[PDB]
RNA sequence: GUAAUCGCA
DNA sequence: ACAACTGCGATTAC
DNA sequence: TTGT
């Protein structure tokens, strides 16, 4: 029995800024390259346009119409004659507007950024590779600092080797003269380098064998005489060993993952889709304006000269900073950086991440086609498998099928005529509806959707009215109530799930809880007070006679149907006691308890007188005559039963 | 609520994939290590293998 | 019946035709959006199904 | 060969959950075994340890070949399991020209080269002249791998001397010049050592490995190393055994034995070596279970009490206890 | 009642469950390390620990929903039970190229490993919460997210 | 398109 | 730092 | 808040 295998697997990981500026990068025509987000503007002042090179840019991601174009020639995709897939006068291309949905870009950072996932979150991954501090790493991020040696695999001509430059106080303007500037600007990357590149040069200039091993030598070290000190010291004792341990994970996934740690610091900042972010204006959009703009003031001041002052630069790039991660994840840090409002701005993460995030309410949870809802009422003459439907749902939800029906019979030319005469209600259009849904099931379901039994399938009848009846039966499923509850409705479209409905989600089928597999449909409050009145019995003691019958029932039937049919003539109570000949059976449930009396006569036949049945019997043992004393409720139920059984019976033939 | 939605995803894998695991051993249910209820002792067998 | 717009597009020239609906093999919008999300946030996600026949990679876009 | 380790692993759950004419054998579980072990994409150890562990089925034909011996040291090797290795390789020498096999014709790194590399790094060298006897015994010629170091003296012959990643004094004067001329000189093909922002290995010992090569280590420092992991042996099974012990002076004996143990781990050796360390008898394991040697279900606290009552109920049984050294039938170890 | 299911359930502790569970599972820790040696005491005590934490589980489960009247079969229960009880915690002392100290494995992953391999692997029950549990899966996408 | 507020069962 | 019922419908305010 |  070889099986039928699947193979699927989602992969996910850090992108390299290459694969980043490829998702954007194109090619056009004449040459140039698109996908570089360089301007603020999103639309045109009071002309509702897209701007050139801006966030809604129509040359880097895509026109915004299909066919045409921003330089005001419509053309045709496909078309037999030959024509230019973009225009030379403007870089739109001449495609559906689908493409703004999936289209990407990206804006150029002139000083790196980290990634806020990494640095900020309790476990540092950044922190964990190097071994430097959580704090020491956000100061050298936001506040001013120095790192004296960021590169291990070039020569340092310098010999600081410290960790955290608290000042630039040491001398710096004497030993950038005597060189000449462009050396010393050549080496002071080699050199104590600040903000963004020594976090890049680290997590690059690194073998993580050399860090492992170290890792394991700390960790074989430790521990030797660490848990006989006190609480203090062993706690301080493990947590560095489970940091180790941590750091060994980390680089030795790292060593065989095709991913570098070079890429948790962000050169280039992916922009998304411009449908996706649409302007009504959107945050997401307000922070990218954001970006944009502090990024190209840093890009001016870092062009303009480099006398500039290092303060001003170094501000405007802890702006760029804290803008890339108000963008990226906002809360994290702890500052919510309000809106002008004194509302706090959405970000990515809060975009997947939550209730209302991107996951569950929009991949695990979405609304469909093909449904209605109303309110429910019972239908107490409805089967199993059958359920009130009204018709102005039924309209709607069939109305494919009945533009169908009318186009293929002589009643509609074409699609708008039959939906011009379905909106005229004519009486043909209730036919053709009525010979549509014959074989077709309909999924209704409640909200409280807590057990499997909330979705099942009926066969929907057409009704005059507005709320879809539903049978009663069925409600202890559904735990539903008529006293305002609505339900929802579904219509499976393709074949498959048309069999699947028909079969497997019917009501006929599911007649058993799958918590311990006991009936969920039976008699709850009207049927059961209707079955106990029919089964309940009759006054035998003191209640049917005043006196003791010792100074001194009546009714005897051959048939059952002889004795319904004197109690729809009035003719016997529903209590009243009678008597009913049986062919042979004993079948009726009773105590162990002798006869009360017996009598025999001369002749052989004896009489044995039982609580609630007659058996006479001859000489020869043979039970000639059995009467069971009872009322016309068990009779008729017992009777009903049989008759269900044996009609079910016969229909199958 | 909150308890119908964290059980369901610890155990959301799990479907029948097999007639037969090969096994050979089994839980030994006997009345008297837990006082012997009847009705217990019912319902914990029927519907084993 | 959601988000497929390539396959809600067919599913009514099939219904109005008669023929039988085919299985969509694309992705939804939902999962798309997801992708175009997590690339922004630097993250990539590929489909990647592999054929048991001649043990090839497909990636799914 | 594809390269995917699970579109085998499938096949493989499809016969060992199936019925019995489909289920495994050992030529199954060596195919799965060569497919973990020759992954390019992750980790893949844990995996072949529970593979093997699954391949525990005595009385079931289920007993290993040389391809099992082979694929085994050689995945042990990749991922510096030496002991293992060793374990799995001392199992392989008694087949006939399972070194051979093991040797793969060299297309996938030289696997007996490896593990001859892997013994040579840690310092196991009495295992290296195992191996070397093997291979002489199966007329193996020694890999061309026998990679020198930045110092040409290194070799799997000696590089695990005391002197350790230093060149001998010698009469002549080691001629750099004559060595660079040697290699390749100005013929464009040298070995260059000088550090790469790149994830590969500048030294070339290292190809091969899944991670890294094995961390140099001399050989007395590993007979050091082995001598305070038997003596810190011999103090954790006195710790857990009690004081009782076969040797009747326990007042100032204890606390000698104590004091020695606690110097050497970091003239009554007698005493020493009354102490007996039962590692791997399967057979006293199984006495000491057997005890030879509210209102609520629930289990008696005794040990002795509770391992009855598991046998009762059959949820642990002595039949259970059994390794690979039982299954396959290891004797010499 | 219902907050009493979800504690045991997510096992915040095991004093919580029981008193004479945690007094039997740290007295099992302490004294299975004594006698049946390295390779099978470890495996006995997470057996035995399985067991008795499964029919504790169980039990206190089954009890707090038959004092109200609801009927369930013990068929349900287990399978949730079962996937709280089928991981192990790897102790701290052994590190090696297989595994790493802190890690979680499978119960039958964990004991086909201690069989084959002779390296030490020092693993100790530790039951999981429900929603630990599914924080640790195969799949990132599923349980995870 | 998002919030606030109430209701529903 | 993280999560705490399920959905639906109405209004006004941006 | 409540607890994790
Ligand atoms: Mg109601």
């Amino acid at each position: 029995m070889i099986d039928r295998y699947k193979h699927q697997q989602l992969r996910i990981g850090s992108v390299s800024p290459q694969q980043i500026s490829a998702w954007a990068t194109k090619i056009l025509p004449n040459g140039e390259i698109v996908g570089e987000v360089t301007k603020p503007y999103t639309f045109h002042y009071k002309t509702n346009k897209p701007e050139k090179d801006g966030l809604f840019c129509e040359r880097i991601f895509g026109p915004i119409k299909s066919g045409i174009c921003a330089c005001g020639n419509y053309r045709v995709i496909g078309d037999e004659k030959e024509d230019p897939k973009f225009c030379e006068q403007c870089g739109v291309e001449f495609v559906d507007s689908r493409i703004r949905r999936y289209q990407m870009g990206y804006i150029k950072l002139a000083c790196p950024v980290t990634h806020v996932w990494y640095l900020k979150r309790l476990p540092s991954y950044i922190a964990n590779l190097l071994d430097k501090p959580l704090k020491e790493l956000e100061g050298l991020v936001y506040c001013d600092f120095s790192f004296a040696r960021p590169i291990t695999k070039k020569p340092t001509f310098l010999r600081l080797r410290g960790l955290f430059e608290y000042e630039i106080q040491s001398w710096k303007y004497s030993i950038p003269l005597f060189f000449t500037t462009q050396g010393f600007d050549t080496f002071r990357n080699r050199e104590i380098s600040t903000g963004a590149g020594a976090i890049r040069e680290q997590l690059a200039d690194l073998d993580l064998r050399i860090i492992i091993e170290n890792s394991l030598v700390e960790w074989e070290e430790l521990g030797e005489e660490g848990h006989t000190g006190n609480e203090w010291e062993d706690r301080k004792v493990g947590r560095r060993k489970d940091f180790l341990v941590r750091r060994v994970e980390l680089a030795k996934h790292f060593i065989r993952t095709n991913i570098e740690p070079e890429w948790m610091v962000l050169c280039l900042l992916p922009v998304l889709p411009p449908e996706l972010r649409p302007i009504m204006s959107s945050d997401i959009n307000e922070l990218y304006r954001r970006v944009i703009y502090r990024n190209n003031t840093l890009t001016d001041l870092l062009t303009t000269s480099r006398s500039t002052p290092g303060e001003l630069v170094m501000c405007q790039e802890k702006l760029v900073q804290e803008a890339v991660d108000t963008l990226l994840d906002n809360g994290i840090r702890g500052q919510p950086m309000r809106d002008g409002h004194n509302k706090v701005y959405k970000s990515f993460s809060d975009v997947i991440e939550g209730k209302e995030g991107r996951f569950r309410e929009t991949l695990l949870g979405k609304r469909v086609d093909y449904s209605g809802r109303s309110v429910i009422v019972v239908g107490p003459s409805l089967s199993l498998h059958r359920c009130g439907l009204p018709r102005e749902i039924a309209i709607e939800l069939f109305q494919t099928f009945v533009i169908r029906g009318l186009i293929r019979q002589h009643l509609a030319s074409n699609i708008g005529v039959a939906k011009s005469k379905i909106r005229e209600k004519e009486p043909i259009v209730w036919e053709i509806l009525q010979e549509v849904m014959q074989g077709h099931p309909v999924l209704l379901n409640r909200a409280p959707t807590l057990h499997r039994l909330g979705i099942q399938a009926f066969q929907p009848v057409l009704v005059e009215g507005r709320a879809i009846c539903l049978h009663p039966l069925v409600c202890k499923g559904f735990n539903a109530d008529f006293d305002g509850d609505q339900m929802a409705v579904h219509v499976p479209l393709s074949l498959e799930a048309q069999v699947e409905a028909r079969l497997l989600m019917f009501s006929h089928m599911n007649l058993l809880s799958p918590a311990i597999g006991d009936p969920i449909s039976v008699p709850t409050q009207d049927m059961l007070i209707g079955l106990y009145v029919l089964t309940s019995g009759n006054h035998r003691g003191i209640c049917v006679n005043r006196y003791n019958p010792c100074n001194r029932k009546e009714p005897f039937f051959s048939n059952s149907y002889d004795a319904i049919g004197a109690y729809r003539q009035k003719r016997i109570n529903l209590d009243s006691p009678l008597w009913l000949r049986w062919r042979l059976d004993q079948r009726v449930i009773a105590s162990r308890e002798t006869p009360i009396e017996v009598h025999y006569e001369s002749l052989g036949t004896f009489y044995e007188i039982y609580g609630h049945y007659l058996i006479v019997r001859s000489l020869k043992k043979q039970i000639l005559f059995i009467y069971i004393r009872t009322t016309v409720g068990h009779i008729a139920l017992y009777r009903e039963i049989e008759e269900a059984i044996q009609g079910f019976s016969r229909a199958y033939s | 609520g909150y308890l119908t939605r964290r059980l369901v995803e610890v155990v959301q894998h799990i479907v029948v994939r097999r007639t037969d695991c090969g096994t050979a051993r089994g839980i030994s249910v006997s009345p008297r290590n837990g006082m012997m209820p009847e009705r217990i002792f019912i319902q914990t067998l029927i519907g084993r293998v | 019946k959601s988000d497929h717009i390539r396959a809600r597009q067919e599913v009514l020239g099939t219904t109005i035709i008669g023929g039988t609906i085919p299985n969509p093999e694309d992705a939804p919008e939902s999962f798309r959006l997801l992708v175009r999300e997590l690339r922004s946030l630097a993250l990539e996600l590929n489909h990647f199904l592999v054929s048991e026949k001649n043990f090839q990679i497909n990636r799914k876009e | 060969t594809c390269g995917i380790p699970e579109i085998a692993f499938a096949t493989f759950e499809n016969m060992e959950y199936g019925e019995d004419h489909m289920k495994p054998d050992t030529e199954t579980y060596n195919w799965v075994i060569q497919a973990y072990t020759r992954a390019e994409s992750y980790d893949r150890v844990q995996d072949v340890a529970e593979l093997l562990g699954m391949m525990v089925e005595d009385h079931k034909r289920v007993q290993p070949n040389v391809r099992t011996y082979a694929l085994l040291v050689e995945c042990f090797t990749k991922y510096c399991v030496v002991r293992e290795a060793i374990r799995h390789f001392r199992g392989l020498k008694n087949f006939e020209g399972g070194t051979q096999v093991l040797y793969n014709d060299g297309k996938y790194g030289d696997p007996l080269s490896l593990y001859l590399r892997a013994l040579c790094r840690e310092g196991r060298i009495v295992e290296l002249l195992e191996a070397l006897e093997a291979m002489a015994k199966d007329n193996q010629p020694i890999p061309p791998r026998a990679m020198i170091l930045s110092r040409k003296y290194r070799t799997l012959v000696s590089s695990w001397i005391e002197p350790l990643q230093e060149e001998a004094e010698l009469g002549y004067e080691i001629d750099y010049i004559a060595r660079y001329v040697a290699e390749g000189g100005l013929t464009g093909d040298r070995k260059r050592w000088v550090p790469r922002r790149g994830k590969t290995p500048l030294d070339p010992d290292a190809e091969g490995f899944i991670y890294s090569n094995p961390r140099e280590t001399s050989f007395k420092q590993r007979c050091l190393e082995e001598w305070r992991l038997h003596h810190r042996k011999l103090l954790k099974t006195l710790h857990n055994e009690g004081p009782s012990i076969l040797g009747k002076i326990s007042e100032s004996d204890y606390i000698r034995l104590v004091e020695r143990l606690r110097k050497i781990i970091k003239e009554l050796d007698e005493l020493i070596s009354r102490i007996k360390l039962h590692e791997g008898n399967t057979e006293f394991w199984k006495r000491r279970f057997l005890g030879e040697g509210d209102d609520d279900d629930w289990f008696p606290l005794d040990i002795q009490e509770a391992f009855v009552e598991m046998r009762k109920r059959n949820i642990f049984d002595v039949s259970d206890m059994y390794t690979i050294t039982d299954a396959w039938g290891w004797t010499w170890e | 009642g219902l907050p009493k299911v979800e504690q045991v359930l997510e096992v915040r502790s095991v004093d919580s469950i029981s008193m004479n569970l945690e007094k039997r599972i740290e007295g099992w820790n302490k004294c299975i390390t004594r006698i049946l040696g390295i390779p099978w005491g470890f495996l006995i005590g997470a057996e035995l620990t399985i067991a008795q934490s499964r029919i504790s589980l169980v039990n206190k489960i089954q009890q707090v929903y038959r004092s109200q009247g609801v009927q369930i079969h013990n068929r349900h229960l287990e399978i949730i039970v079962r996937q709280i009880t089928s991981k192990v915690l790897v102790s701290e002392d052994g590190m090696s190229n297989v595994f790493s100290p802190g890690e979680l494995i499978g119960l039958l992953r964990a004991e086909r490993m201690g069989r084959a391999l002779e390296e030490a692997i020092c693993y100790r029950v530790v039951l999981l919460g429900i929603t630990r549990a599914s924080l640790n899966t195969q799949s990132f996408i599923s349980e995870a997210s």
